[PDB]
RNA sequence: UUUAUACUAACAC
RNA sequence: GUAUGUAU
């Protein structure tokens, strides 16, 4: 499916974590699994990707390699430069075709908050295990001093 | 169905794969009409 | 044919052995008994099978056998055998040459059994191929193959496999072949049983089990069960978590791998019990514990020696006892090894020449070689090793040790010592015999040995850990005459509890309802009836009934045996069906002198509703009711009561015979009118004869009927 | 404490299938935390993980019901069958038996007058069948085998319990096969039996009551087979048979195949019939109705 | 009286 | 609910 909901957070995970971990980022997703979630992102999601355009003049030299490789096409892709050979793939069926011719709501905002408390602290066990002992021991003073002032 | 059978562990690839192959088991020409569109479109497949 | 493969055959077989041989124990077993290994799966074996050559060490073959007449020893390597080595696996396999020669020759016998069966025109028969079955190398039974239609469409499929080990990282030896297009290639079926015969029998092997520790009747019809083993449990857990059926294992070969030449080790006494852990086999160390694990091994020696005292005080005039006391125990004496104070003291009115000790079971005995006129008891626990199941030797020791011991304070220099062994459930006394002493003891511990609580937990406990479970002597001719003894007993007949009528529905989908049913308990004494009619309304909303009425039966038995007096409470109660043993052991266990039997008799309380006046009092009663019945009127005052009951048996049977014109032949029977406070007629010694024959006769009718076969031997 | 109280804790553990001293060792190890896996430790501890029985209790209200109430109550709530006053069953039925009766089967079906028996109380294993109930299913057995007869067909019957934990009923079924390709049979399932599970077993795949009924006739199966742990088992005539129990029923067949893909074979039907899939539902006539007519001649 | 969360969990299947 | 530490 892949809504839009499901895409910010996934930018937000890798701005996060790195785009080498993806188990992490998919548990945080809860229904993706790290070969999706890492899938999608080097078909769309990423900066790096050419979603917009397709301009004429540089495209008659993309189907002009389909000439010499005939499939193969991942090996088309880093040289056609727009990459996402799905549509390396697609853009070649439009022009073939032409010379011819001639509870859900609740789910999505549970995860969306779930996601803002992973984003937000960093602290891990031993953090919150050690401030709990400072907030013990000066909570055990203003008791401890209470008593001086009492005797 | 060889692979998994032997295993008495199972993983989230195998879970998948075996509802997809229970799936079919129930209903052939449903998969068949899947398989056929399948070969003739695809040409590009998911990381190995 | 090489050497090169044939020294890690061997080398890589003693690994796997070593794997084991660690997860038991870590200072590494001296030698190690090869049943353990090499027995087949269902006498408690790993099932391994080996190459090379394994030296069954001919001691580890002997075993013993207990009747009551005596001690029966056995020694499969003294008779004049074949030199005891366990088989090799390539001696039951075809090899190549020989499956490819008759391969071809077979494929062509198949040829010309189907051409000439065509040529008949008559179908081919199971009755030819049988002839060969397990050869050609595509087997002819790859032809009755299931998936033969579908595996015909099937093709180049002998490359793929060898291609698949690309494909996923599972290491697959059977790759060369598949067994669906050349079927098993190998048969094994006759390595397994000459495998049993060079460990001795099945007899030789389970001897270094716990098999007899059990005690069950024969191997014959046992059985073994399957288990698995949630809490996130993580790395270490799980491990110890999967050699948990691992564990009974050590178990079920405890008697074999615990002893001085296993483990040439530091023998420490285990704590509580008189046991000895040779090595330190903690896996074994936990399952004993777990067994003994109240104070087992105290109560063992008082339960016996306490059940001695309630022998000895009833029999005591014969034996012309003065006094009988039993002294006082040390509470550590019971598992203490070195010294053994006597338990039960006893003195003698007149004299006794008694006899250099013998052995109870064995036939001949001495009677006149020694003279005493006192002696005593002191009962030994003993865990048995296998090196070491011989209490007749074993006692015989602690005599000629405790006798003339200076140390030892017995009060005589004449006595007696009983040895138990609980690993094999055997018993002997090596002491001074009298008559009348040598029968008692005899029968008394034979009794205690079946009887006795302790052993019988004990017994129980041992199959808990070995998950041993399995598929009072039944009745036979000789409990007929029993039964009329001057206990009193029952006859539970649990048949009649649910029926259900037949209901038509409007509709109409078929239904049923239920009609109420008598809990029949027959006595064997009295003649009377205790029957419990139970309302339809119990049974209305709810779910499992059938078994659920089995239990409402075994709780109102337990209930009438309560309201029944404790004068008139049975000694033995027996049930018709083997099933209602489960349900009825749950409430009898507040009663527990009471002996609950189980029986093969098919006892004929099937006929018990067609007396008339049943069906219509019952269909009657609107309310759970107490009711007494007599099936003897007052025969007593003519007709006996052993006589009576084979009458009656013969009765009952005879209204399921005819079905129900044996009845109507009792109905034109006017003259010898029924009784009007009572049921039966009234016949007598003439008409009870002429009665006989004809029932007689009928009913074996219906089992010509019913079982084909008519009249044969008496 | 003592003797003749400790025996009474030893019965009453011996109904209690699901709970021994297997458990207590199982779980003193999750409840344990410190656990190293090794030789040195476990003795070291020894008596700390075989110590327990504190914990367990409840005397008869555990037993007379069994197997958890939430499960068996679950299952009996759905169960499809089980013929009470209060539920009718979804099998729309031919002929009933006091504590047996004959139905139709599911809708991908295996031959035209293909049947089953099936026990009214919640029996699983054919096995635990009380003998009173058994005879009805043996005149069942007989009449079925005669209208067959006048057919000049014959029957072979089965029942397939591999797993009784899923606590499931058992329907033995009634399958029309012709003589020629009844004789037959006997080769086919040897085969498919020896050969389906791995055969390390302790058991010994086939057990005949075909030579057991010669030594006794009446039982065979019942004395030779054991009900308690899983089973399958296939019969000619009234007390012939072959026998298999069944292990690794992952490797068996959950939805019912292994007997189902023998009789694919030997009938030989097309591979979509192969697995059995569908429901009972209700009120199904046209195809029951024609089953009823010609039974009832032969059935008493 | 209803709903959620955690602690009870040194629970049970 | 211990492994391991804090207080009397
Ligand atoms: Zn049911």
């Amino acid at each position: 499916a892949w809504k839009n909901t499901e895409d910010e957070i996934l930018k937000a995970a890798v701005s996060k974590y790195g785009k080498n971990q993806w188990a992490r980022i998919s548990s945080l997703l809860v229904r993706k699994t790290p070969k999706q979630c890492k899938a999608r992102w080097y078909e769309w999601i990423d900066p790096s990707i050419k979603k917009t355009e397709w301009s004429r003049e540089e495209d008659e030299k993309l189907l002009h390699l389909a000439k010499l490789l005939p499939t193969q096409w991942r090996t088309i892709a880093p040289i056609v430069g727009r990459t996402a050979t799905q549509c390396l793939e697609r853009y070649q069926k439009l022009l073939d075709d032409l010379e011819a011719k001639e509870d859900m709501d609740e789910d999505e905002k549970e995860m969306l908050s779930e996601a803002r408390a992973r984003l937000a602290n960093t602290q891990g066990k031993k953090a919150k295990r050690k401030d709990r002992e400072k907030q013990l021991e000066l909570t055990r003073r203003l008791s401890h001093l209470q008593k001086r002032r009492e005797l | 169905k060889e692979a998994y059978s032997v295993k008495g562990r199972l993983n989230q690839s195998q879970r998948e794969e075996l509802a997809l192959v229970e799936q079919a088991y129930d209903n052939p020409h449903e998969m068949l009409s899947q398989i056929k569109r399948r070969l003739l479109t695809m040409r590009t497949f998911k990381e190995v | 044919s090489t050497p090169e493969l044939l020294d890690l055959l061997v080398k890589c077989e003693s690994k796997i052995q070593t794997r084991v041989k660690i997860s038991l124990n870590s200072k590494m077993p001296s030698r190690f008994p090869p049943a353990v290994f090499y027995s087949p799966k269902e006498l408690g074996g790993l099932g391994m099978l080996s190459m090379g050559h394994v030296l069954i060490p001919q001691s580890d073959l002997r075993w013993s056998k207990q009747t009551d007449t005596g001690i029966t020893h056995f020694r499969s390597g003294m008779t004049t055998n074949g030199e005891h080595l366990i088989p090799n696996l390539y001696r039951y396999i075809q090899p190549w040459e020989s499956e490819f020669i008759d391969s071809q020759r077979v494929w062509a016998e198949y040829a010309m059994k189907r051409q000439e069966a065509l040529q008949q025109n008559r179908r081919l028969t199971l009755e030819d191929l049988e002839d060969s079955w397990d050869r050609g190398i595509p087997r002819i039974n790859t032809l009755f193959q299931k998936d033969r239609h579908t595996l015909a469409y099937d093709k180049g499929w002998r490359v793929r496999t060898e291609f698949k080990q690309y494909q996923l990282l599972k290491n697959n030896p059977f790759w060369w072949t598949s067994q669906r297009h050349d079927g098993k290639l190998w048969q094994l079926n006759n390595y397994r049983v000459d495998v049993i015969q060079a460990l001795g029998g099945v007899e030789g092997i389970l001897e270094h089990t716990m098999f007899k520790a059990t005690g069950f009747p024969s191997w014959e019809g046992l059985f073994w069960e399957k288990a698995s083993g949630f809490k996130k449990l993580t790395n270490a857990q799980r491990s110890g978590l999967n050699q948990i059926p691992n564990r009974r294992f050590t178990l079920w070969w405890s008697p074999t791998i615990n002893r001085a030449n296993v483990y040439v080790g530091f023998q420490v006494q285990l704590d509580l019990t008189g046991i000895m852990m040779h090595g330190k086999i903690p896996t074994l160390k936990i399952s004993l514990i777990q067994i003994f694990r109240s104070h087992l091994w105290q109560k063992i020696h008082e339960s016996v020696v306490w059940d001695l005292c309630q022998v000895l005080d009833q029999e005591l005039e014969s034996l012309q006892i003065e006094t009988v006391q039993k002294e006082t125990i040390h509470p550590r004496k019971s598992y203490k090894m070195n010294s053994s104070c006597a338990d039960i003291l006893l003195l003698a009115a007149y004299k006794w020449n008694v006899s250099r000790p013998s052995l109870l079971n064995d036939n001949r005995d001495v009677l006149d070689n020694t003279t005493t006129n006192k002696y005593w008891i002191d009962v030994q626990l003993r865990f048995g090793d296998y090196d070491s199941h011989d209490i007749e030797r074993y006692t015989r020791a602690k005599f000629l040790d405790y006798s003339t011991d200076a140390q030892s304070m017995y009060p005589s220099p004449t006595g007696v010592l009983i040895g138990i062994d609980l690993c094999y459930n055997m018993h002997s006394a090596y002491g001074n015999w009298i008559p009348g002493m040598k029968p008692l003891i005899q029968q008394s511990m034979n009794k205690i040995m079946k009887a006795n609580p302790a052993l019988y937990v004990l017994r129980e406990r041992i199959r808990k850990g070995l998950q041993l479970y399995a598929s009072e002597q039944y009745l036979s001719s000789s409990n007929y005459a029993e039964l009329f003894s001057n206990q009193i007993q029952l006859f539970v007949d649990d048949t009649n509890v649910y029926r259900v009528t037949i209901h038509k529905t409007f509709e109409g989908n078929l239904t049923t309802k239920p009609i109420n049913g008598a809990i029949f308990i027959f006595n064997p004494r009295t003649g009377q009836l205790f029957l419990k009619v139970i309302h339809t309304s119990v049974w209305a909303g709810q779910k499992r009934l059938g078994q659920l009425a089995k239990w409402k039966t075994a709780e109102e038995v337990a209930a009438l045996i309560r309201s029944l007096p404790v004068e008139e409470q049975p000694r033995q109660i027996i049930v018709t069906r083997k099933g209602m043993l489960d349900p009825l052991e749950v409430h009898l266990l507040d009663f527990p002198n009471i002996t609950i039997k189980g029986s093969e008799l098919q006892l004929p309380f099937q006929a018990i509703i067609k007396l008339d006046k049943i069906n219509d009092l019952i269909l009657r009663a609107t309310e759970p009711q107490m009711v007494l019945f007599n099936l003897y009127d007052d025969w007593l005052q003519s007709v006996s009561s052993y006589t009576a009951f084979s009458r009656l048996i013969l009765i009952l049977r005879a209204l399921n015979v005819n079905t129900e014109k044996t009845k109507l032949i009792l109905r034109p029977d006017k003259s010898i009118i029924t009784k009007e406070n009572h049921v039966w007629p009234n016949l007598d010694d003439q008409q009870w004869l002429d009665v006989e024959p004809k029932l007689r006769d009928l009913i074996l009718a219906d089992y010509a009927k019913k079982n084909n076969i008519n009249v044969a031997s008496l | 404490p003592t003797i003749d109280e400790m025996v009474q804790e030893e019965k009453l553990l011996n109904k209690q299938r699901k709970y021994g001293q297997n458990y207590e060792y199982a779980k003193q190890i999750a409840k344990d935390k410190t656990y190293s896996n090794n030789l040195d430790y476990l003795d070291e501890n020894a008596g700390k993980l075989s110590n327990r029985m504190k914990r367990g209790d409840v005397s008869l209200a555990q037993i007379s019901s069994g197997g958890d109430l939430k499960k068996i109550n679950h299952v009996l709530d759905t169960c499809p069958l089980c013929l009470n006053y209060e539920t009718q069953p979804l099998a729309p039925v031919i002929s009933l038996s006091h504590r047996a009766y004959v139905s139709l089967p599911t809708q991908p079906e295996l031959a035209k007058y293909h049947c089953l028996i099936v026990p009214t109380g919640h029996r699983i294993n054919t096995l635990s069948c009380d003998e009173d109930e058994w005879d009805e299913i043996r005149n069942f057995m007989k009449c079925i085998a005669l209208m067959f007869d006048s057919m000049n067909l014959g029957v072979i019957f089965y029942e397939n319990a591999p797993s009784p934990q899923r606590y499931m009923h058992t329907a033995i079924e009634c399958i029309p096969v012709s003589k020629r390709i009844l004789s037959l049979a006997p080769a086919y399932f040897r085969e498919a039996l020896s050969t389906s599970d791995e055969e390390w077993s302790q058991h010994r795949k086939i057990i005949d009551t075909l030579e057991g009924s010669k030594k006794y006739g009446k039982w065979a199966f019942r004395k030779m087979m054991v009900k308690e742990l899983g089973y399958f088992h296939v019969w000619f005539s009234i007390d012939g048979g072959y026998g298999h129990v069944v292990e690794d029923e992952k490797a068996w067949g959950r939805h019912d195949q292994v007997p189902r893909q023998v009789f694919a074979s030997m009938l030989n039907l097309p591979p979509e019939v192969i697995r059995r899939k569908g429901s009972w539902t209700g009120k199904k006539d046209p195809r029951e109705d024609m089953f009823r007519s010609r039974f009832e001649k032969f059935d008493w």
